[PDB]
């Protein structure tokens, strides 16, 4: 499969998720997304087809995990929006303020900016703690997505958010909602990886 | 808020 952040992808033939951001470590290919998604070794599959395993994760207290691919699968710089596509071009983390979008499987490419930094989301698990805040929408199934500035700075991946009963937060105001994401650098050095770009 |  072409991994490209933003596209389903199903654990275990039941939860799905989106794929975050293609990286490497060492010879091996990988992509990251949420902790949340998935426990060590379970089977990651697109479109039918087994790509990989969870090779590691931290969720509660953090949200994060990457996913060990086979050498037959493509690693891209990319991250989808509709039928177009966003360059990866490194990770500079974006300050309050800053006018950011994510990609997922749910609600698609949705844009916003960045409201605030550390904050703890409670979720039934536990408390996952360190997470920015966004107001971009976003709904089931958007997990792991990529968070990413339109320069092409990679910013994180989506962990979770104030959910409406329609499964996503995209139709209360941008005011109200808070989308929040794991930051991408810290996953980036408690696991080797390095960002494919382009 | 929930994860996702």
């Amino acid at each position: 499969a072409n991994i490209v952040g933003g596209i389903e992808y199903s654990i275990n033939n039941a939860s799905l998720c989106s794929v975050g951001f293609s990286v490497t470590r060492g010879a091996t290919k990988g992509f990251v997304t949420a902790g949340h998604c998935g426990t060590v070794n379970a089977t990651a599959r697109i479109g039918g087809a087994v790509v990989g395993t969870f090779a590691a994760r931290v969720f509660p207290g953090n949200d994060r995990a990457w996913v060990s691919l086979t050498s037959a699968q493509t690693l891209l710089p990319r991250v989808a929006n509709g039928s177009s596509f966003v360059t990866v071009r490194g990770s500079t983390e974006a300050a309050v303020g800053a006018a950011v979008c994510r990609s997922g499987r749910t609600t698609g490419y949705q844009c916003g900016t960045i409201t605030a930094k550390n904050v703890t989301a409670n979720y039934a698990e536990g408390a996952v703690r360190g997470l920015t805040q966004g107001n971009a929408c976003a709904g089931r199934g958007d997990s792991g997505g990529s968070w990413i500035t339109s320069a092409g700075q990679a910013q994180g991946v989506m962990s979770g958010g104030n959910v409406q009963s329609n499964g996503n937060n995209c139709g209360i105001p941008a005011s109200q909602r808070s989308s929040l994401f794991e930051r991408l650098q810290p996953i980036l050095s408690q696991y080797g990886l390095s960002l494919v770009t382009g | 808020a929930a994860p996702f």
